[PDB]
């Protein structure tokens, strides 16, 4: 998938894992 | 998932002319019965069958050549003779229409380190460690010969990892998926199986390497340490999540051996989380330290699995007085040969004990 995409749904994803 | 884009009836015996697997093609009458469905994959289904002369069982696993698709699963196979690869004694060809079948006769094996560690996980039991190392050790042997041709397998997973619970030996298989990686020509992302697949394929690198069966073996590891996959998710964001929640979030340099198309994505840093909490307080040390060594982000921090196999873990295995739970003797563990030896020699002087010559 596009990098792009694929690095936001993981930041989402880490922020909510940390706070 | 997938890879790189492009009988006579005569009890009912089957009679085919097959093809051996090793040396030349000199093809031959193999008859054989008792055929019946034992287990399937995403591509091939296996069966069992009674050979009739030897009355030895085999494994037959028919697997459709299609043409769209690089299919070098016969091609590998035939230059593979390993002890900790599953052999394969002939192949042979088969026919809605217009179909062409494989059919490669291999050794039976009656289990898979998958269903073995299923067992432990319902009765809520662990792994005893001396299997987690018998085990792990024939895997990272199998791996050693593989990686000396340059083939990858890319598929490293419990499911693939055929089980003989008598001698406790491990097999390789499934070799569907493997292919010898060229330092220069690109391979497909979506490879390997979920849970197992190496942080760099997640992030979609085309230009990997044999270690990422390294990073699937830590996986098969720590899964048998924990009686559990140590990085579920169905997603390949979700299963990134599950390693940066271990191993903290990777250092730009770590991404940039990964992958450096993601280098500049600001990601949040997570703190790691220890190893020694992340398994069971009964834990041995040296299998963490063993652990940590193979899940490694960056690539070639990873051990080489000759390396790992030379790992203070698996020094109850070259300890002269082991044996099995059932009272039986320990496989063959040390008879290396110059080949899987090939990527460092001096490593025979631990991998090879005195009382082994
Ligand atoms: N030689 C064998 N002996 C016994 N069982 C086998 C053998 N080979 C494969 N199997 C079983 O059949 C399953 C599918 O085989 P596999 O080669 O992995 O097919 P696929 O490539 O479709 O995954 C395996 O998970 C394994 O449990
Ligand atoms: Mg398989
Ligand atoms: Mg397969």
């Amino acid at each position: 998938v596009e990098p792009q995409k694929f690095a936001e749904e993981l930041i989402h994803r880490l922020e909510a894992v940390q706070r | 998932r997938t890879t790189s884009f492009a009988m006579k009836v005569s009890s009912k015996v089957t009679t085919v002319v097959a093809t051996p697997g090793q040396g030349p093609d000199r093809p031959q009458e193999v008859s054989y019965t008792d055929t019946k469905v034992i287990g399937n994959g995403s591509f091939g289904v296996v069966y069992q069958a009674k050979l009739c002369d030897s009355g030895e069982l085999v494994a037959i696993k028919k697997v459709l050549q299609d043409k769209r698709f690089k299919n070098r699963e016969l091609q590998i196979m035939r230059k593979l003779d390993h002890c900790n690869i599953v052999r394969l004694r002939y192949f042979f060809y088969s026919s809605k229409k217009d179909e062409v079948y494989l059919n490669l006769v291999l050794d039976y094996v009656p289990e898979t380190v998958y269903r073995v560690a299923r067992h432990y996980s319902r009765a809520k039991q662990t792994l005893p460690v001396i299997y987690v190392k018998l085990y792990m050790y024939q895997l990272f042997r199998s791996l050693a010969y593989i990686h000396s041709f340059g083939i990858c397998h890319r598929d490293i997973k419990p499911q693939n990892l055929l089980l003989d619970p008598d001698t406790a030996v491990l097999k390789l298989c499934d070799f569907g998926s493997a292919k010898q990686l060229v330092r220069g020509e690109p391979n497909v992302s979506y490879i390997c199986s979920r849970y197992y697949r190496a942080p760099e394929l997640i992030f979609g690198a085309t230009d990997y390497t044999s270690s990422i069966d390294v990073w699937s073996a830590g996986c098969v590891l720590a899964e048998l340490l924990l009686g559990q996959p140590i990085f579920p998710g169905d997603s390949g964001v979700d299963q990134l999540v599950e390693i940066i929640k271990v191993l903290g979030t990777p250092t730009r340099e770590q991404i940039r051996e990964m992958n450096p198309n993601y280098t500049e994505f600001k990601f949040p840093q997570i703190k790691a989380h220890p190893w020694t909490k992340v398994f069971r307080p009964r834990t041995p040390p040296e299998a963490i330290a063993l652990c940590s060594r193979l899940l490694e982000y960056t690539p070639t921090a990873r051990l080489t699995p000759l390396e790992a196999c030379a790992h203070s873990f698996f020094d109850e295995l070259r300890d002269p007085n082991v044996k099995l739970p059932n009272g039986r003797d320990t496989p063959a563990l040390f008879n290396f040969t110059t080949q899987e030896l090939s990527s460092n020699p001096p490593l025979a002087t631990i991998l090879i004990p005195p009382h082994a010559r």
